């Protein structure tokens, strides 16, 4: 960075860093289901008397 | 003040002890591109004898 404060001024900065991390988690689940359905045969489908 | 056959002086050297630079907009730049020029004017001086 450069600028003007009581005359000209300048500054050069360097930087480095190193981070670590760890974590846990727990997950639950529940569910239901329904199902209906039809079947048929086209041809030979009906009986009579 | 620099005598016969020397180097010139400086104005607003970047140091501890200066003043700000003088800015020019686009219009006065265009006027310098045209035929008007810059006059230096010494209002009043100060010395001793």
């Amino acid at each position: 960075n450069v600028g003007y404060q009581n005359g000209f001024t300048a500054n050069v900065t360097t930087n480095y860093s190193h981070t670590t991390d760890n974590s846990t988690a727990v997950q639950d689940s529940n569910g239901e289901s329904w199902n209906t359905g039809l079947s048929i045969n086209k041809g030979e489908s009906a009986y009579i008397n | 003040y620099p005598k016969k056959g020397l180097s010139p002086l400086a104005l607003n050297t970047m140091d501890q002890f200066s003043s700000r630079l003088i800015p020019i907009n686009y219009d006065q730049l265009k006027k310098l591109d045209a035929g008007k020029q810059i006059k230096l004017e010494t209002t009043q001086v100060s010395g001793n004898f």
